[PDB]
């Protein structure tokens, strides 16, 4: 999470993160069709409420850990967010124009490489981030 | 002029596995959809993607139905209904032509995930679908044949009751492109992908 | 009047394989509805495609019944 | 209880208390639409509103009893 | 409730009943948004125009069939 603040030190571009954890479902990323009292937009869009511009510096919380009950993947929207051209083919299930995520800036936080998806492991690349050796934990301690 | 916005012959088919090009549909001239079909090993469900139709979801069904009912027609595996979720893309998705266009497109994108076996290249095509394999009739194909045209497409393969709309429009773009008449999706699956299986 | 459109007082549709036709009213006069009904070995379970009602799936259970007391 | 009375005593600022049994709207946390009459703020913006003073000791009562339902 | 009214006998008070099975909000025993014809107080404050005394007895009937739907 620090390195992706880093990352933003390095931009100067608003910072966020979203659990992708605690989904069971679509129409709890997207919003719910108008057919009852309170059709609200999901998580992603609200959660672009949250940004105040169209280029952040997002993190992604437990990518690798999601559910779906129900038919296809959210992970299959992940890609669709990840592409900004398929951001113009987004799907929504309460609003109706798919929004763009281009100037949006894209990188994840997981923990694991055996659970992560199949839609998802095109245009990944996992990079194994190792622990922290006590010499390196003394340098941390002393330093921070 | 500078930069090109628009692309060169077929070179995101490219003869594949995992993608097909379909002729696709606007009244303010027509286009064609490259559409994306990956096998994944997985338990048998379906996906969605492209903000897509529900009638495409059916058709999958049926043309399904018709890989389940000549597997060996293709040496195509005997269970994926329960093995294999289906992350078909088609791009922007349910079409304001009500429905299907290029339900045969599909079918051959669909089976050649299945495959794994890839595709053929410099041919277009675009039908409805059906469950016995029966290939229906489209109206109004000038468009299709427009941009494919306009793609240097030359092979565009057709229903086999539009034989009668050879006779009404002009032939010297009909001519210019050549036809191998259908009837049923499994020809156009010989036709289309690269090896027989 | 160009090509003909239709069949000519229709003679022939190739004898039906696994299909059959539907008389029925739609309300600006009704039409024949050719049924598909698809068959795989699956695992005892149903579908029902084209906008059905429930009534279909209670009619096709008595067809069916209707059919498991004709099997043999 | 006592326990966050007796340190109202120590520090000398006002106790009070709000139940979180039973809430299931974000909005009954948060505001209410002000877009007619009858917009309420939450009971936690109503008993900030009983104590007049900006620096109180709010306890949450059973902060584990809400749930996760409509409108947020 | 004759229990009570054998009370209300011995205290010299002036017994009475209302409801509470089937309310919903804090409008109807609370006031209403007094900016119009219709904001009518509590059950409780039609009984404090009833009685007469300041110190009456109160049946509070059927509490646990009264909810909460609208917010408050």
């Amino acid at each position: 999470t620090s390195l992706g603040r880093s990352i933003a030190r390095s931009m100067n571009r608003k910072f966020h993160r979203i659990s992708l954890g605690g989904v069971r479902d679509e129409a709890e990323i997207r919003g719910h069709r108008r057919t009852y009292i309170g059709a609200m937009p999901g998580k992603l869009i609200h959660a672009m409420k949250q940004v105040g511009v169209i280029n952040p510096v997002i993190l992604l919380d437990e990518i690798d850990k999601m559910s779906s009950d129900w038919r296809g993947d959210p992970a299959s929207a992940m890609l669709e967010v990840l592409d900004p051209e398929q951001n113009n083919t987004f799907t929504d299930h309460y609003l109706d124009v798919p929004y763009d995520l281009s100037k949006v800036f894209f990188i994840t936080t997981a923990n694991t490489l055996q659970t992560i998806p199949r839609p998802l492991l095109d245009r990944m690349e996992v990079i194994e981030i190792p622990g922290y050796t006590n010499m390196e934990k003394q340098a941390i301690a002393r330093q921070y | 002029l500078g930069i090109p916005r628009y692309r060169p012959d077929k070179a995101e088919t490219e003869p594949q596995v995992g993608t097909a090009q379909g002729l696709a549909w606007t009244p303010v001239g027509g286009t064609l959809l490259t559409i994306e079909v990956a096998a994944v090993p997985g338990s048998g469900k379906l996906s969605l993607t492209g903000q897509l139709g529900e009638v495409m979801k059916e058709s999958a069904q049926a043309a399904l139905t018709y890989l389940r009912a000549h597997t060996q027609d293709y040496g195509l595996p005997e269970d994926f209904y329960n093995k294999v979720d289906l992350h078909v893309h088609v791009p922007d998705g349910a079409t304001p032509k009500d429905g299907p266009s290029a339900g045969i497109t599909m079918a051959t994108a669909i089976a050649s995930a299945l495959s794994r076996r890839p595709a053929r290249m410099d041919i277009a095509m675009t039908g409805e679908v059906s469950l016995r394999g029966k290939v229906m009739p489209i109206g109004g194909v000038k468009e299709k044949l427009l941009a494919a045209h306009q793609a240097g497409i030359h092979k565009i393969v057709l229903p086999k009751d539009n034989e009668a709309q050879l006779e009404e429009l002009p032939k010297e773009v009909l001519e210019g492109l050549e036809i191998k008449l259908v009837e049923d999706v499994g020809e156009v699956l010989e036709y289309l992908l690269l090896p027989e299986p």
